[PDB]
C-alpha cells in the first residue's frame, strides 16, 4: 500500500510538471498569435505588389 | 391572444403522424427500403393471382 | 396490502391523527429524535 | 451452464461497459490481442471465461456482450481502441441517426429497423449459450439513445423470451441536476413502460459518486474513468459469485426471489462499503464491524435518500474475500439490535449473506485501495419515493405548460400516453405508502 | 541521431529476445509431474549452484535501458520540431526578398 | 412431430435453450381403420367433395404476470389489456402467453 | 506455487518491452520521413540562385 | 454517415464563409493548396461530415457560393484559399441588385433559383444522408435576404426532414447605412420565422466594444471580427466532428433548447477573451472561465439580458475538463442567480464537454443563449418601420417592382404577434 | 459408371461453365497444358477425371461438357485463354448470328441448322459414355441466346432420351432489376415449354449473390470472377458426392426422387451456409449448430423470398468435410422443434442429408473462406410463387398493350403461344395455392 501511495504521489508531481509546461507552451503561442500580434505583413495576399488586399 | 392556451389546443388536437417501414443491413448499413422491399413484402394480396 | 377493510379504515385514521407529526411529504416517515 | 449476457444501450452505456470489460480482462490475465500465453487454457470455450468470454478453438476470448448505439461518433474510436480486436465487429451495434434525447424517436422512428438486427444477434448468442441465466442491461433513464431504444428491445426480448431473468442498470436522474429538461419526459415514459416488464431495475446517481470520492478517496478531481471504475467494481463484485465460489454461492435467481417483496416495485439500491483511499487503507485496519457500520452509514449511499426518512424491507450483503462466519453473524446480530435501523415490522429477517474467498483486486493505473474483505449492499427502502415525488412536481408543472410537446406531437404521438404515465406514477406513489403502512 | 536511435533499438531488442527464450523454456519445463516421463537421474554438481546475479540488480538493468531509450526518443522529437521551424523561417525570408 | 418413447430425456429444450415451448406432443393414436382413399388428382387438389383446412391459416401490453394483489379495477383492465389481440393470440410460433392470479375482498 | 509466481513476474517485463520496441520503431519511421522531406527541400533550393 | 452542406449568401457572407472555411482548413491542418498534411488522426476520419474527397488527398468543400457581383467573387477566388473552392460552386448573376430586397426576391431570383437548386441537389446527391443545412447571410443584407428567403422556402418542401440552420448578422442599431434596410429586414424575418428552425443573432456594435474591451487593439479589420464569429461557429461545430462524452446533433441540442416552436433566435457565447498582459496574467481555471463565460461584457449578440430573464442556456466546453467542475459551476451559477431564470422552467442549463482542445488553447468553451433580451431588438425596428411606413418613404421603387403595402401589414403583424409571444410567456 | 455431361447455353452460360471447369482442374491439380506431372494417374481415362475429364492414352484430360454459343466473341476469346488447349475446338459450339434476345429467333431461325451438329456432339459423347446419369444444363431465363436455344435442345434431348435425368440451372430473373424488357416475354416462354419436360430446374438470383458479398464476404467491389467462384463452388459441392465419398453417398436420382413432391413443379432453392470472410473466419469458430441456423436464416437465401410468407416442403443438406453423426442428428432435431420453421404437415420428414468427409479447398487468388465444415442447403417452399406473380402483373400490362409484338409476329409468331403460357402460369399459381392449402 505504501509503495502504491508513494508512486501515486510521484504521478501527482509529474503531472504537476506536465501541466506546468503546458501553460508556458500555451503562453508562448499567445505571444506569437498573429491575431494578437497584428503583423502588417500578411495583408498582402494579392499577386501584384502595386495592388493590396482590401 | 392567449397563445399559451393556443399551444395546448395546438397539440391537444395535434393528432399524430406515421413512420415508414424501412430496414437496415450492416455495421454502417444504410436505410434499405422495407415497404415494398421485394424481399419480405406482402406481395400476394391481389385479386389477380391464380384466377 | 391490508387483509380486512376494517384494518384499512383502522390504519388510515391512525395515520391521519399521526399525519402532521410524522415526517416525509406523505407524512409517514418517523419524527423520532430525542 | 452459469453464464449471462450484457447489453449496453445509450451512448453513455457504452463507455461504462468498456471499463467493465476492461476490468474483467485483468483478473483473467487477458492480453489485449485475444489470446493467453503459451499456457494451456484454450479449448471449446470452457474455463473461467466460459461464463463471460467465448474463447473457442480459434483461441480468441470473445466477450458475451453487445454494445448498441445510434451515432457513429463514440462507437468508432472504441472500434479503434486497444481491445477492438477482442470485440466482435458486428456485435458493436452502431447507427447513423440519433434519437435526439427523444424516447419515441428511438422507440418508433429508428427502433423498428435495428431491433430485428440485434434480435438476430440475440438469437445467435442464444443458440451458442447453454444456461444463460439472464441479461445485463446497461442503460440510462435520461438515455439520449438509451431511453427509446432500450424500451423497445426490452419489450421484444420480454415477449419472445419470458422464462428467464432480465437485470437492468441505469443511472438515476440527478435530483437537483438536469442536463436536459426533456429528461423528465422520457424518464417517466421509461419508468411506466418498464414497470410491467422489467425484472430487476438497479439505479445509481453520479453526484454522490462524486460526493464520496472527495470525502474519503480524497480526489477532488476524479474522471469518468474513476466513475466507471467504481461502478465496474460494483458489477464485478456481484458477478464474483459466478466467477468464484465461497462458503456458499448465490445467484441472480436468488436475488430476484428474495429481494423484491411484491410486484411493481423492483428497485433496490446498491452500495459498496470499503470505499477509501490507498493511503487511508495503508495505515488503518479493516474488519467486519466498522465496514458493517460504514455500509449502513447514511452518507455512504449513492442515492439521495435519507434512510431514516424511510423504512427498510431487504438488505443483501456480499462479502468478497477472507471472512469467517463468526464475526459476521455476531456483527449482523448487533445490527438487528440497533434501534435507528428501521426495517419494516413486516420482515423479521431481510438479510442475504454472500461469502466469497477471493480478495478483490486493484486495477493497474487505478485509484481504489487494496481490499481484503469487501461487501456489496443491495437493499430496498421506502425512502426512495421522494425521488419520484421530486419528479412529479417537476413534471406536473411542466406538462401543464406542456413545453417541447410540439416536437413530440410533431413526430407522431398524442397526449393520452403522457396521461397514462402520471396515474401510473400516481399508482406507484400511492402504493408506496400503502406498503409503507404496516 | 538516426545512428544512435538504431543502436539503442538493437540493444533493447536483444535483451527482449533473451527474456523471450527464458520465459518459453520455463513454461515448457513447468508442465512436469511426478508420474510422467522426462524423468531422469543425474549426479549433482556445482554449476547447479553457480552464482552470477540477483533480481533487484537485473531489474535495475532493465529500468536503466528503458530510461536510455526514453531520453533518446525525447531528443529526436525536439530535433524534429526545430527542423520544421527552421524550414518555415527560411521559406518566408526568401519570399519577402524576391517580392 | 410426435414425442418419442421411453428415452424422453435426450430431446428437450434443455439443450435447445428454447424460451417459447416448441410444440405440444403426445404418444397415443386411436386404432385407425380405412383404406385411406386418395382424394386428389396430381396436385394436392382436394376433390370438391372432401373438406380441408378451409383457408384457415393460408400463409407490448402482453406479458407474463400473476394478478396477485393489485387493485381489482387495474387488474380487470390488465386481463383485457392482455387479450383482444389475435395478431398475438393465434399462430406464427404460437404468440400466446399465460396468466394467473387471485381475486380480492 | 513459487514457480508460478516467478513466471508471471517475467511475463510482465516481456509485455512492456514488447510495446517499447514498437514505439521506437514507429518514431524511427517518422524521422525517416522528415529527413526525406528536408532532402526534397534541399533539392528544390538550387534554381533561384 | 451524416453530413452537412453549407450555403454562402450575402455580400457580408462572402467574407463570412471565407474566414470560416480557412479556419477549418488551418484547424484540420490542410495547406492552402489542398494537400492535407497528416498530423492528427482524429481529424482525418471525421472530415467527411463537411468535406468530400478529391484526387491527391484534396478535401473539397461542400459549400455553395452565390452572389451577383463578380468582383467580390474574384477577390475571394484570389484569396489564400480561393483554390480550394470550386468553380462549380460559383453560381451568380450578371446584374446589380440596387441591393433591393424585392429584386433579389422576385426579379433576379427567378432566373437563378433554377440553376442554384441544381447545384445543391448535385451536391445533395454527392452525399448520402445529411443532418441539414446552415446558411451564412445577413437579415439586413440586401442581396442575401432576397436570395436566402427564396432558397430557404424552396428547400423546405424539398427536404422537410432536415436541419435548416441559419446564420445572420443583425445590423447596427445606431446606424444602418442602408436606409431601406429595415424594409429589407422586416420582409425577410416574416418568411424567416415561417421557414427557419435555428437562427444566430450577431451585432457589430457589440463586436466593436469587444475590441475596446479585450482586443484593446484600437483598429481591427472586419475580417478580425469575422475571425471571432468563425471561431464561435467553429466551436459549436467542433462537438459534431470531435469525440468526447458530449452528444453532438444540433437536434439533440435543439430538443434541449426550444420551449415553443416560434423560438428560433439564439445568441452566442465564447471562450477566453484576453488582452496583452492578461495572457501571462491569467490562471486558466474552470471557475474563472465560467466566471468569464457569464460576463455581462462577454456577450456579443444583441444586448444585455440583465434587462430580461433567461429561458434556456447551453454552454459547450472544449478542452480537458470533467463533469465535476461544470456541475459545481452550474450549481454555483444556479445559486448565484436563482431568481434570474424563469420559474416556468428550472434546470434550464444544458451542458456538453468536448475533450479535444482547439489548436491555440487548451481549455475553451462555447455558449448559446435563449433569453428574453430580443425584445429590445425588434421593438427598435418596430417604430423604425412605423415611422417610415407612417409616410411610406422610398416606396415607389417597390411598387414599380410589383410590391404592395398589404404585404407589409401581415409582416409587421406577424412581427408584432411574435413580440407579444416573448413577453406573455415571460411576463 | 458415375458420370454426366454439362451444357453451357446463352452468352451468360459461357463464363460460368468456364470457371466451374477452371475450379474443377484445381482439386485434381490439372495443369493448364493438359497433363499431370511425372506422377501416374493417366490410363484409358479412368480416375477421378473418368467422370469429369477424358484423359485417354493421349494423356490429355478432356472435360465432358459442350459450350454452345451464337456469337463468336466470347467463345473465341476463351479459345485463346489459358486452358483452351484442354478444350475441344468444336465442342465450343460457336455461332455467327444472334437470337437478338428473341426466344423464337433462337428457337426457329438458326437453331434448326445447328442442333443437328450439336446432336452429333451428343451422340458421339453418348456412345463413349458408360453410366451417363444425366446432364448439367447451364442457362438463363433471360437468355439472350440461352432462352430459345436451350428450349429447342432440351426438347430434342427429351424426345430421343427420356430415360435419364436432366439437371437445369438458370439465373432467375432479377425481381426488381430488368436488363431487358423482352426478358419477361422469353422467360415465360421458357417456363411454359419446360414445365412438361424438364426434370429438375434450380434457380438463383444475382442481386442476393451480391448481398452476401458485402454482408459477410465484405466486398463492396466484387466481380463475376467472385460470382462465378461462388456458383462454381456450389456445383462443385453438389458434385462432391460424385467426386468423393462420405458417411453416405447420394446420387442425382435420389435428389430427384426426394425433391419433387408432385409433377411439374421441380424448382427448389440453393443456399450454402459457411459464407464468411477470411479474417472473420480467422478469429471465430465453425460447427454444425451455428451453420445450421445460418443456412436456414431467411436472409441467407439467394432468392427474394420470406420463408415465413411461405411453408416448407423439401430441404436437403449436404455436409462436405469433417462432421460426426451425433451433433448433426441432434442439431436437425433442434430445427424440427423450431416454431418459425413451418413445414407442411404432409411431410413429417422433409430432409435429405449428405455427408462428405472432404474439406472444401480454397482456390489460389480466390476470395472464399477456409472451410472444414460445409453444407449446401437445397430446399423448396411455397414462398416462391411471388416471383412468377411478380412476372405476370409485369407481363399482363405489356401484353394488354402488346408492346414489341410487331417484332415477334413480324419474324414469325402469333399471340396463341403467348396466350397458352399465361393460363399455364395461372394454373401454376392456383396449384401453388392448392398445395399451400392443407
Ligand atoms: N452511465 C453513464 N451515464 C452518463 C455518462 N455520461 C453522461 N451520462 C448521462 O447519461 C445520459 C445518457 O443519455 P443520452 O445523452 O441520451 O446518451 P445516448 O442515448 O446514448 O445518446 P446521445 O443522445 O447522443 O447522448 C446523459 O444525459 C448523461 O446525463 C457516462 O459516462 N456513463
Ligand atoms: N462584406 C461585408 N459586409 C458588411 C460589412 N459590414 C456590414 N456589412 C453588412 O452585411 C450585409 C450583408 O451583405 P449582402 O446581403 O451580401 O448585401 P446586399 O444584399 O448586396 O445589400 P447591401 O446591404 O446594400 O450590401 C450588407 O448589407 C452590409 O450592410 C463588412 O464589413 N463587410
Ligand atoms: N451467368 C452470367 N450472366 C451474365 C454474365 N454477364 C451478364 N450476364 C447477365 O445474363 C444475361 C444473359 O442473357 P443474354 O443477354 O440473352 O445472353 P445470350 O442468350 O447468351 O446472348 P445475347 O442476346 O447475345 O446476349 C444478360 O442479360 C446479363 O444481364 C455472366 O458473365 N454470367
Amino acid at each position: 500500500n505504501k509503495n502504491q501511495v508513494v508512486e501515486l504521489t510521484e504521478r501527482k508531481r509529474q503531472e504537476k510538471q506536465q501541466e506546468q509546461e503546458d501553460n508556458m507552451t500555451e503562453i508562448t503561442n499567445l505571444l506569437h498569435g498573429d491575431l494578437l500580434s497584428e503583423n502588417p505583413r500578411p495583408v498582402a495576399s494579392s499577386f501584384g505588389s502595386h495592388r493590396v488586399v482590401l | 391572444k392567449n397563445f399559451i392556451n393556443t399551444n395546448a389546443a395546438d397539440v391537444i388536437m395535434g393528432v399524430a403522424k406515421k413512420p415508414k417501414p424501412i430496414y437496415v443491413d450492416k455495421r454502417t448499413g444504410d436505410k434499405h427500403d422495407l415497404e415494398t422491399s421485394g424481399l419480405f413484402p406482402k406481395y400476394i394480396n391481389k385479386k389477380d393471382y391464380g384466377i | 396490502t391490508f387483509p380486512t377493510e376494517a384494518d384499512r379504515q383502522r390504519a388510515l385514521k391512525a395515520h391521519k391523527e399521526e399525519y402532521a407529526v410524522r415526517q416525509g411529504t406523505l407524512r409517514m416517515g418517523n419524527y423520532t429524535h430525542p | 451452464m452459469r453464464e449471462c449476457i450484457s447489453i449496453h444501450v445509450g451512448q453513455a452505456g457504452v463507455q461504462i461497459g468498456n471499463a467493465c470489460w476492461e476490468l474483467y480482462c485483468l483478473e483473467h490475465g487477458i492480453q489485449p490481442d485475444g489470446q493467453m500465453p503459451s499456457d494451456k487454457t484454450i479449448g471449446g470455450g470452457d474455463d473461467s471465461f466460459n461464463t463471460f468470454f467465448s474463447e473457442t478453438g480459434a483461441g480468441k476470448h470473445v466477450p458475451r456482450a453487445v454494445f448498441v448505439d445510434l451515432e457513429p461518433t463514440v462507437v468508432d474510436e472504441v472500434r479503434t481502441g486497444t481491445y477492438r480486436q477482442l470485440f466482435h465487429p458486428e456485435q458493436l451495434i452502431t447507427g447513423k441517426e440519433d434519437a435526439a434525447n427523444n424516447y419515441a424517436r428511438g422507440h418508433y422512428t429508428i427502433g423498428k429497423e435495428i431491433v430485428d438486427l440485434v434480435l438476430d444477434r440475440i438469437r445467435k448468442l442464444a443458440d451458442l449459450c447453454t444456461g444463460l441465466q439472464g441479461f445485463l442491461i446497461f442503460h440510462s433513464f435520461g438515455g439520449g439513445t438509451g431511453s427509446g431504444f432500450a424500451s423497445l428491445l426490452m419489450e421484444r426480448l420480454s415477449v419472445d423470451y419470458g422464462k428467464k431473468s432480465k437485470l437492468e442498470f441505469a443511472i438515476y436522474p440527478a435530483p437537483q441536476v438536469s442536463t436536459a429538461v426533456v429528461e423528465p419526459y422520457n424518464s417517466i415514459l421509461t419508468t411506466h413502460t418498464t414497470l410491467e416488464h422489467s425484472d430487476c431495475a438497479f439505479m445509481v446517481d453520479n453526484e454522490a459518486i462524486y460526493d464520496i470520492c472527495r470525502r474519503n478517496l480524497d480526489i477532488e478531481r476524479p474522471t469518468y474513468t474513476n466513475l466507471n471504475r467504481l461502478i465496474g467494481q460494483i458489477v464485478s463484485s456481484i458477478t464474483a459469485s459466478l466467477r468464484f465460489d465461497g462458503a456458499l454461492n448465490v445467484d441472480l435467481t436468488e436475488f430476484q426471489t428474495n429481494l423484491v417483496p411484491y410486484p411493481r416495485i423492483h428497485f433496490p439500491l446498491a452500495t459498496y462499503a470499503p470505499v477509501i483511499s490507498a493511503e487511508k487503507a495503508y495505515h488503518e485496519q479493516l474488519s467486519v464491524a466498522e465496514i458493517t457500520n460504514a455500509c449502513f452509514e447514511p452518507a455512504n449511499q449513492m442515492v439521495k435518500c435519507d434512510p431514516r426518512h424511510g423504512k427498510y424491507m431487504a438488505c443483501c450483503m456480499l462479502y468478497r474475500g477472507d471472512v469467517v462466519p463468526k464475526d459476521v453473524n455476531a456483527a449482523i446480530a448487533t445490527i438487528k439490535t440497533k434501534r435507528t435501523i428501521q426495517f419494516v415490522d413486516w420482515c423479521p429477517t431481510g438479510f442475504k449473506v454472500g461469502i466469497n474467498y477471493q480478495p478483490p483486486t486493484v486495477v493497474p493505473g487505478g485509484d481504489l485501495a487494496k481490499v481484503q474483505r469487501a461487501v456489496c449492499m443491495l437493499s430496498n427502502t421506502t425512502a426512495i419515493a421522494e425521488a419520484w415525488a421530486r419528479l412529479d412536481h417537476k413534471f406536473d408543472l411542466m406538462y401543464a405548460k406542456r413545453a417541447f410537446v410540439h416536437w413530440y406531437v410533431g413526430e407522431g404521438m398524442e397526449e393520452g400516453e403522457f396521461s397514462e404515465a402520471r396515474e401510473d406514477l400516481a399508482a406507484l406513489e400511492k402504493d408506496y405508502e400503502e406498503v409503507g403502512v404496516d | 541521431q538516426i545512428r544512435l536511435n538504431r543502436e539503442h533499438k538493437e540493444s533493447c531488442e536483444m535483451n527482449w529476445s533473451d527474456k523471450v527464450e527464458v520465459y518459453n523454456i520455463d513454461d515448457t519445463c513447468s508442465r512436469y509431474t511426478n508420474e510422467s516421463t522426462q524423468v531422469q537421474f543425474y549426479p549433482h554438481s556445482s554449476k547447479f549452484e553457480e552464482s552470477a546475479s540477483t533480481p533487484e540488480t537485473w531489474a535495475k538493468f532493465n529500468h536503466d535501458n528503458l530510461l536510455r531509450a526514453e531520453r533518446e526518443r525525447l531528443a529526436s522529437v525536439n530535433l524534429r520540431k526545430l527542423i520544421d521551424c527552421i524550414l518555415r523561417d527560411t521559406a518566408e525570408d526568401l519570399r519577402l526578398q524576391c517580392d | 412431430n410426435y414425442s418419442a418413447n421411453q428415452y424422453e430425456k435426450a430431446y428437450l429444450p434443455t439443450y435447445l435453450q428454447n424460451w417459447s415451448p416448441a410444440r405440444p406432443t403426445k404418444e397415443k393414436i386411436a386404432a385407425h381403420e380405412g383404406y385411406t382413399q386418395i382424394i386428389a388428382n396430381d396436385r394436392g387438389h382436394l376433390l370438391p367433395s372432401v373438406p380441408r383446412s378451409k383457408a384457415s391459416p393460408w400463409g407490448i401490453p402482453p406479458a407474463k404476470v400473476t394478478l396477485t394483489a393489485r387493485t381489482t379495477t387495474a387488474a380487470d383492465n390488465l386481463t383485457k389489456w392482455i387479450h383482444k389481440n389475435p395478431d398475438l393470440l393465434n399462430a406464427c410460433n404460437g404468440l400466446r402467453p399465460e396468466i394467473s392470479g387471485k381475486p380480492f375482498d | 506455487r513459487k514457480v508460478g509466481e516467478r513466471l508471471e513476474d517475467m511475463h510482465c517485463w516481456k509485455s512492456e518491452l514488447q510495446r517499447e520496441i514498437d514505439e521506437l520503431s514507429s518514431e524511427t519511421d517518422l524521422m525517416m520521413a522528415q529527413k526525406l522531406r528536408l532532402q526534397r527541400a534541399l533539392d528544390a533550393t538550387s534554381v533561384p540562385y | 454517415m451524416r453530413e452537412i452542406v453549407h450555403l454562402q449568401a450575402g455580400q457580408c457572407g462572402n467574407q463570412i464563409g471565407a474566414k470560416f472555411w480557412e479556419v477549418i482548413s488551418d484547424e484540420h491542418g490542410i495547406d492552402p493548396t489542398g494537400t492535407y498534411h497528416g498530423d492528427s488522426d482524429l481529424q482525418l476520419e471525421r472530415i467527411n461530415v463537411y468535406y468530400n474527397e478529391a484526387t491527391g488527398g484534396k478535401y473539397v468543400p461542400r459549400a455553395v457560393l452565390v452572389d451577383l457581383e463578380p468582383g467580390t467573387m474574384d477577390s475571394v477566388r484570389s484569396g489564400p484559399f480561393g483554390q480550394i473552392f470550386r468553380p462549380d460552386n460559383f453560381v451568380f448573376g450578371q446584374s446589380g441588385a440596387g441591393n433591393n430586397w424585392a429584386k433579389g426576391h422576385y426579379t433576379e431570383g427567378a432566373e437563378l433559383v433554377d440553376s442554384v437548386l441544381d447545384v445543391v441537389r448535385k451536391e445533395a446527391e454527392s452525399c448520402d444522408c445529411l443532418q441539414g443545412f446552415q446558411l451564412t447571410h445577413s437579415l439586413g443584407g440586401g442581396t442575401g435576404s432576397g436570395m436566402g428567403t427564396l432558397l430557404i422556402s424552396k428547400i423546405r418542401e424539398e427536404y422537410p426532414d432536415r436541419i435548416m440552420n441559419t446564420f445572420s448578422v443583425v445590423p447596427s442599431p445606431k446606424v444602418s447605412d442602408t436606409v431601406v434596410e429595415p424594409y429589407n429586414a422586416t420582409l425577410s424575418v416574416h418568411q424567416l420565422v415561417e421557414n427557419t428552425d435555428e437562427t444566430y443573432c450577431i451585432d457589430n456594435e457589440a463586436l466593436y466594444d469587444i475590441c475596446f474591451r479585450t482586443l484593446k487593439l484600437t483598429t481591427p479589420t472586419y475580417g478580425d471580427l469575422n475571425h471571432l464569429v468563425s471561431a464561435t461557429m467553429s466551436g459549436v461545430t467542433t462537438c459534431l466532428r470531435f469525440p468526447g462524452q458530449l452528444n453532438a446533433d444540433l437536434r439533440k441540442l435543439a430538443v434541449n433548447m426550444v420551449p415553443f416552436p416560434r423560438l428560433h433566435f439564439f445568441m452566442p457565447g465564447f471562450a477566453p477573451l484576453t488582452s496583452r498582459g492578461s495572457q501571462q496574467y491569467r490562471a486558466l481555471t474552470v471557475p474563472e472561465l465560467t466566471q468569464q463565460m457569464f460576463d455581462a461584457k462577454n456577450m456579443m449578440a444583441a444586448c444585455d439580458p440583465r434587462h430580461g430573464r433567461y429561458l434556456t442556456v447551453a454552454a459547450v466546453f472544449r478542452g480537458r475538463m470533467s463533469m465535476k467542475e461544470v456541475d459545481e459551476q452550474m450549481l454555483n451559477v444556479q445559486n448565484k442567480n436563482s431568481s434570474y431564470f424563469v420559474e416556468w422552467i428550472p434546470n434550464n442549463v444544458k451542458t456538453a464537454v468536448c475533450d479535444i482542445p482547439p489548436r491555440g488553447l487548451k481549455m475553451s468553451a462555447t455558449f448559446i443563449g435563449n433569453s428574453t433580451a430580443i425584445q429590445e431588438l425588434f421593438k427598435r425596428i418596430s417604430e423604425q418601420f412605423t415611422a417610415m411606413f407612417r409616410r411610406k418613404a422610398f416606396l415607389h421603387w417597390y411598387t414599380g417592382e410589383g410590391m404592395d403595402e398589404m404585404e407589409f401589414t401581415e409582416a409587421e403583424s406577424n412581427m408584432n404577434d411574435l413580440v407579444s409571444e416573448y413577453q406573455q410567456y415571460q411576463d
